[PDB]
């Protein structure tokens, strides 16, 4: 079933008229000085035995080369990202000699049957709170949130509540309430969500201590603390 | 008219002599900024063209240069014969005070040219250099 | 201003540097190293400098015992004066605001007109 | 000066004490009768055909045919939402005719807008009026209310079954809003950047609907056509331009004003018989036929009829036909500097040549005014005039901007050459670098 | 700290009734706020954007595009003198010099007590009666430099 | 469709304008305001070519290739003298107010404006007057703002509003005081605001994350990745 990944890119023996594909532009500078603090003897450039690319400018990056994997766009007279115009058969259309990447599966001749397991209507149970996921473009990814520049962009961890549920619990916007899941009594500040349905607590998936697996789970002991 | 303009060089009498000798469908003329008539000729007629230039009334008595060129990476080859490699022969006639540049087109697999050493004895080191740096064999 | 024009204009590739920025916003080289065992003293870096920062001085006595010590750093290149060009400052021409130079305070620059101004 | 209704179809109902004419007095002296004939005896198509055969050209300044513009709306009945816009901006310097038309004859504009809305099947009408015309706005609103209460605007007008609602949209003071596509953009609550044509507003104009934009004076000409007939309108003057134009001279003349004259009357008759000529101790140097965006003409061009093709053949434009006279005491470099300052500061900023080349001409003329001109400045002005012409810029603000500049350079070059005193100097000396001395 | 009053809100809504797009009432909404408060403050842009439904960037662009929508605070009375070509022929420079001598300010600024704000403007459409000047709602024609001090005392 | 560029016959798609048709064939026409994804608006007036309606026509007419359809039977000239002088003049007009900022610009070496100034062949400055300046706004942690380098090509606002659906970027100002940005200071809350650093042909919107540790494009070692 993973047979299509062979044709995703050509192998390491692929060449454009005998030469490899350059990872850096032809005016790459500082070659005899970027490592001179370690040693004045410049070592060999690293060898890429895995792919058809080379860790040097001694290679091919022509706009008319017969390849689909373009590391960067540069043309004589076109140094901007407008240099991608030279790398396409028509501007704004497909890439020249096809786009990289192939589809693993085609559309099947026949389809599935109707899923008859229609779920019941959501009834808000007393005490238990259904966790409604709130995904964030900055924060819900595992590795992107470790970037230091995302700290100034990630929203603060706020548990979203209905006005009716917060009025029942006596909570207003801003104050902190504590909930326990698997022996972890964690406290979050409350943000009032008008559009959220009653009986649910809105939680931010992927944040610190709140896993995306918590979506759809229950939440006992939601008290103001 | 400036001297750097791309001149087709069809007013040279050597071009007319080559047309009257080898016919009008034996070679191509390349328009360059070299100031020299560039004649793309076939590999089979190279020695005949060299002998004709050597036997002119004011002949091309000197082989100025002889070297190869890798044309596999040349994107802009409009008006040129199809070639993976090429060999150019730059010749001088002092009597006419003129130059000519003969170019021979070669494929990647059939990289052999007849030797030019019999017509010009100084072609020996040039052909050795072309074999050393471009891999073109001289029969 | 760590603009990396000398490093790319160097035909030998013996200039390495990295741009850093101060709190006001001005650019400077965080480091600047030249491999003088590799340099050919051709003057293309001085020719390509748009700030006249890098210069080739009349000095030839640079003999060394170890060529690792021929890699000069920023503490060995930065001098305490203007050099051959005495009264040129690039930041008096630039339109970028730094300390001691607000917007419109450069040469041949008008004052910034706000879009909320009452004048037509 | 006496104005019979025959030769003065617009200004004959003006009052001697300069008060606005309201509905009872307007209808007393043959008011809303052309609208009655239009809405009770003629189909919209034959009204458009009558305006087309009348030869009524656009009075905004370009002289386009009004009937041909009206015929270009789509013929299918699927788009019943249609807009008619009255360009009451009149932001051009030297132009004051729409102020006279709407400040004292608002019901004429209302009746003409009603006729043109019935002809175009326009369900809504907007008078896009500049913010500086305040008493004109009050008079227009009061006339609209009077026509609405007296069965002339609203629902089921004159028993025909035609619904038309008229609004007054007071502008916010920008010159570019008078351009028809920029007028449409400003009517939609946007910044008044003009639009590229094609598509023309007749097919997709205001809010994507068919929209016809016409000047005040065109809609004031239309009820006379629909009331007194078409053959009467073609027999006003023996000229290729049918009808009467509001013409007049302004600027240091004895009697500056506005008079309704037939096409073909020469500019000298306006200057001496109507404007009275130049003032005491003042000589005549130049004149501009159609406001601030027209080529300057000389004294030899004064014996020229005021038609579009006659002024156009002599290297100028008829424009709005409101000429402005320049005496010998006026330095022409200062005058062109003022003109270019207006044209540069009233740019919309959409397209590069006007936005970034009109201030260059402004600064060159400021240098020439103070005597600090440098060699190459007049050649730079000429190149700017050549490269800001029709088709180079997105709209026609910049060709009309640069027409007075090239006309002044053509006719009064010696005044521009007199402002060049210092040698050319763009660089300053950098110590340590020998400069490249180009020859 | 900005909040639309009631009458401004029904005025903006009644102007939204006139058009088929709520965006088309933005210029008149800005003019209503300017008529009420003398100028358009910073919070007025977002309040008008909320009451029309359009983004505040478009409201700011409209407010900064038009010259008569004042986005900076002005004085009690806005003097607007025409500087176009016909009034340049008729001598607007003397009128401007008289205004500068009286108010002791440059064109574009406001006096220290906030009484008059002096502004150049384009053609007022009264070129046959030049030079002209637009004080708040009143146009004044046939101006002379000695009529400026006798004419500036009717606006306290 | 069949067009004639400089006497050479070309087969193009008739539903495209002349700019994308000619750029697809490898013909270099300078342009700023046109983008393949956004469309044609005719703002920068940089894409001027001389159009002829007949094969035997000498005068012609300077038109915008981005606003002119690539219909069958159009004879356009790109390297005609009048068209080249007009494009050089447009570059010169954009260069009258542009700051002397290329060494301290993150877009240097990756700049479309630099490439088009070099392509038109304008390298001599005859403008001797002052250059307009602008204050800068804080656009958040991602996008650095430098308003002096703007050429008023309207790509940013067209992308951000008509494509990305953002609501806090716009055009403000007037005749030549056009400002492009937010009504106040604050973070661009569109989830696609990062494309402004590549949409903008100048160094107005720049990558602040890259500006922290900045190197030029020729110094970058690139790879294709996912
Ligand atoms: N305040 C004023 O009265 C001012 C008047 N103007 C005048 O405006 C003129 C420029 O006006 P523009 O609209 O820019 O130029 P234009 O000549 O392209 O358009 C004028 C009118 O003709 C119509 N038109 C022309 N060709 C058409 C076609 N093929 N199909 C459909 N309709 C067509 C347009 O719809 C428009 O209503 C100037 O020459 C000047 O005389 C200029 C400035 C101020
Ligand atoms: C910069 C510019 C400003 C214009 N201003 C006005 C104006 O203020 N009033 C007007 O009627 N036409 C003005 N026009 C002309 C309009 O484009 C158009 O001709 C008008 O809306 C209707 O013209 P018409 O009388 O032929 O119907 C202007 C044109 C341009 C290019
Ligand atoms: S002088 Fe030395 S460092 Fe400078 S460009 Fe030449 S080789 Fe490089
Ligand atoms: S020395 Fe000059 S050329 Fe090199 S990075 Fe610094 S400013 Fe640029
Ligand atoms: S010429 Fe261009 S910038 Fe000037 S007003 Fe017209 S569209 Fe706007
Ligand atoms: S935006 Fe481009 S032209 Fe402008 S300063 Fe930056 S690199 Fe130079
Ligand atoms: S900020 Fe950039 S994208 Fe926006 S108009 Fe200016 S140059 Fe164009
Ligand atoms: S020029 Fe001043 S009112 Fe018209
Ligand atoms: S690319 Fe055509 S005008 Fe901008």
């Amino acid at each position: 079933e993973l047979a299509g990944i062979k044709d995703a890119a050509p192998d390491a023996t692929f060449r454009i008229r005998g030469q490899k594909l350059a990872r850096e532009p032809h005016r790459y500078s500082g070659r005899t000085a970027m490592r001179a603090n370690i040693s004045v003897h410049e070592p060999r450039q690293p060898q890429d035995i895995d792919t058809m690319f080379t860790f040097s400018m001694e290679g091919n990056n022509q706009p008319t080369a017969h390849r689909s994997q373009v590391p960067f766009a540069w043309a004589p007279g076109w140094n901007s990202p407008q240099a991608w115009n030279k790398f396409q058969d028509e501007v704004g259309g497909k890439l020249r000699f096809g786009d990289p990447g192939v589809r693993l599966f085609e559309t099947s001749e026949n389809g599935l049957d109707y899923f008859t397991s229609v779920p019941a209507r959501f009834q808000p149970q007393d005490g238990k709170w259904r966790i409604a996921p709130y995904y964030h473009l900055f924060g819900s990814d595992e590795l992107s949130q470790r970037a230091p520049v995302f700290q100034s962009r990630m929203p603060q961890p706020y548990i979203k509540l209905n006005p009716a549920d917060a009025a029942k619990l006596g909570v207003n916007a801003g104050t902190r309430v504590s909930f326990s899941y698997d022996g972890n009594t964690v406290t979050l500040p409350v943000e009032i969500a008008e559009g959220l349905t009653a009986g649910q607590v809105g939680l931010p998936m992927g944040m610190s201590g709140i896993a995306p697996v918590l979506a759809g789970a229950h939440l006992e002991d939601l008290k103001e603390a | 008219e400036p001297a750097w303009q791309t001149r087709d060089h069809l007013d040279d009498p050597v071009i007319g002599e080559l047309r009257n000798r080898f016919g009008p469908d034996a070679f191509t003329v390349q328009a360059t900024r070299t100031g020299v008539p560039v004649v793309w000729i076939k590999r089979e007629q190279l020695l005949e063209v060299g002998d004709f230039l050597k036997k002119l009334p004011k002949p091309y008595v000197m082989l100025f240069d002889l070297h190869g060129m890798d044309e596999r990476l040349r994107t802009h080859r409009e008006g040129l014969p199809a070639a993976d490699f090429s060999v150019f022969y730059h010749l001088i006639s002092i009597d006419r005070n003129r130059d000519i540049m003969l170019k021979v087109a070669l494929a990647e697999n059939d990289l052999h040219v007849p030797t030019f050493t019999k017509l010009f004895p100084n072609a020996n080191w040039y052909e050795r250099e072309t074999w050393d740096l471009f891999g073109i064999t001289f029969d | 201003v760590a603009c990396n024009l000398c490093a790319v204009a160097c035909p030998v590739g013996c200039i390495s540097l990295q741009k850093a920025e101060t709190k006001d916003g001005r650019w400077y080289p965080e480091f600047f190293r030249i491999n003088f065992s590799r340099c050919i003293f051709c003057g293309l870096c001085e020719e390509a400098c748009p700030t006249t920062a890098i210069q080739l001085t009349p000095d030839f006595e640079m003999g060394e015992y170890k060529r690792q010590d021929l890699v000069y750093e920023k503490e060995d290149l930065l001098i305490s004066g203007p050099g051959k060009y005495p009264e040129y400052n690039f930041y008096r021409m630039a339109g970028m605001a730094i300390d001691g130079k607000d917007k419109g305070e450069a040469e041949n620059e008008a004052k910034p007109i706000d879009v909320k101004s009452l004048l037509p | 000066i006496i104005r019979t209704p025959e030769t003065h179809p617009l200004t004959w109902r003006l009052r001697d004490d300069k008060q606005p004419v309201w509905l009872d007095e307007y209808r007393s002296k043959n008011g809303y009768e052309g609208a009655r004939k239009a809405l009770t005896g003629l189909s919209p198509d034959e009204i458009v055909n009558q305006v087309k055969d009348a030869g009524l050209k656009g009075r905004g300044g370009a002289g386009f045919s009004t009937g041909l513009k009206w015929s270009l709306m789509p013929k299918d009945e699927s788009m019943n939402i249609r807009y008619l816009l009255c360009n009451a901006d009149e932001m051009e310097p030297g132009t004051y005719k729409d102020r006279l038309l709407m400040e004292q004859l608002p019901h004429l504009l209302v009746e003409g807008m009603l006729i043109s809305a019935f002809a175009l099947k326009a369900y809504r009408g907007y008078i896009f009026l500049r913010g500086e015309y305040i008493e004109a706005a009050v008079n227009l609103r009061r006339a609209i209310a009077e026509a609405t209460e007296a069965g002339l605007l609203g629902k089921n007008i004159m028993g025909t079954g035609f619904d038309f609602e008229l609004f007054v949209h007071t502008g916010a003071g920008r010159y570019i809003c008078g351009e028809e596509t920029a007028l449409i953009n400003s009517l939609e609550g946007r910044r008044a950047n003009p639009r590229s044509k094609p598509p023309f507003p007749a097919t997709s104009g205001a809010w994507g609907k068919p929209t016809c934009v016409n000047n005040v004076e065109t809609l004031c000409n239309v009820p006379a056509i629909l009331a007194n007939g078409v053959e009467w309108y073609q027999n006003i003057s023996k000229s290729k331009d049918a009808g009467t134009k509001l013409m007049g001279f302004s600027g240091r003349v004895k009697n500056p004003g506005l008079w309704e004259l037939p096409f073909g009357t020469t500019a000298r008759e306006i200057l001496e018989d109507y404007a009275g000529g130049m003032r005491d101790g003042l000589k005549f140097k130049a004149w501009q036929p159609g406001g601030a965006g027209t080529d300057f003409l000389t004294e030899a061009h004064l014996d020229l009829p005021m038609e579009f093709e006659s002024i156009g053949k002599a290297g100028s434009r008829l424009g709005t036909a409101l000429a402005m006279a320049v005496d010998h005491e006026i330095n022409m470099v200062s005058l062109v500097r003022n003109l270019e300052e207006f044209f540069a500061r009233e740019s919309c900023g959409w397209c590069t040549p006007c936005r970034d080349g009109l201030p260059w001409s402004v600064k060159i003329l400021r240098a020439l005014e103070r005597g600090e001109g440098q060699p190459g400045d007049i050649e730079t002005l000429e190149q700017l005039c050549r490269f800001l012409g029709p088709g180079k810029t997105f709209c026609a603000h910049a060709p009309g901007a640069v027409e007075p500049l090239q006309s002044a350079i053509k006719y009064f070059r010696e005044e521009f050459e007199a402002g060049i005193k210092q040698p050319f100097s763009n660089t300053h000396l950098i110590n340590g670098i020998q400069p490249n001395l180009l020859k | 700290a900005f909040e639309l009053s009631a009458a401004e809100r029904e005025a903006i809504e009644h102007e939204m009734h006139h058009y088929e797009d709520p965006r088309a009432a933005s210029i008149e909404a800005l003019k209503i706020v300017q008529k009420q408060r003398g100028w358009v403050p910073d919070g007025a842009i977002h309040a008008i954007a909320d009451v029309l439904g359009i983004p505040a960037s478009d409201v700011e662009g409209v407010a900064t595009f038009y010259s008569q929508i004042f986005r900076q605070p002005v004085g009690r009375h806005v003097i607007r003198y025409c500087d176009s070509v016909v009034c340049h022929i008729n001598g607007y420079q003397g009128i401007q010099a008289a205004l500068e001598k009286k108010l002791n300010i440059k064109p574009g600024q406001t006096t220290f007590d906030g009484r008059f704000t002096l502004l150049p403007t384009c053609c007022l459409g009264n070129c046959d009666k030049g030079p002209n000047m637009m004080i708040d709602e009143d146009t004044h024609a046939h101006l002379t430099p000695e009529a400026i001090p006798e004419l500036l005392e009717r606006y306290k | 469709a069949t067009i004639h560029v400089d006497g050479k016959e070309y087969e193009v798609n008739g539903a495209d304008n002349l700019l994308e048709a000619c750029l697809s064939l490898g013909l270099d026409i300078p342009y700023f305001c046109w983008h393949p994804a956004l469309g044609s608006v005719g703002a920068c007036r940089q894409c001027a070519v001389k159009q002829y309606q007949n094969a035997e026509d000498t005068r012609g007419r300077l038109v915008m290739s981005c606003m002119t359809p690539a219909s069958d039977g159009t004879f356009i000239s790109i390297d005609d003298e009048e068209a080249k002088q007009f494009r050089e003049s447009v570059v010169e007009w954009l260069m009258t107010n542009h700051p002397h900022d290329c060494p301290v610009c993150e877009e240097g070496g990756n700049c479309h404006l630099q490439d088009m100034t070099v392509m038109t062949g304008h390298s001599f400055r005859r403008y001797r007057f002052t250059k307009r300046t602008h204050r800068n706004q804080d656009l958040g942690p991602f996008i650095s703002h430098e308003m002096n380098r703007c050429i008023a090509c309207y790509r940013c606002v067209r992308y951000y509003k008509d494509y990305a659906g953002g609501t806090d970027l716009g055009v403000y100002g007037a005749h030549d005081n056009v400002y492009f940005g937010r009504p106040e200071d604050g973070t661009l809350e569109s989830e696609f605001s990062g494309n402004l650093v590549e949409i903008c042909p100048t160094g107005v919107f720049t990558d602040k994350t890259h500006s922290e540790r900045y190197n030029r494009k020729w110094d970058m070692q690139f790879a294709p990745s996912i």
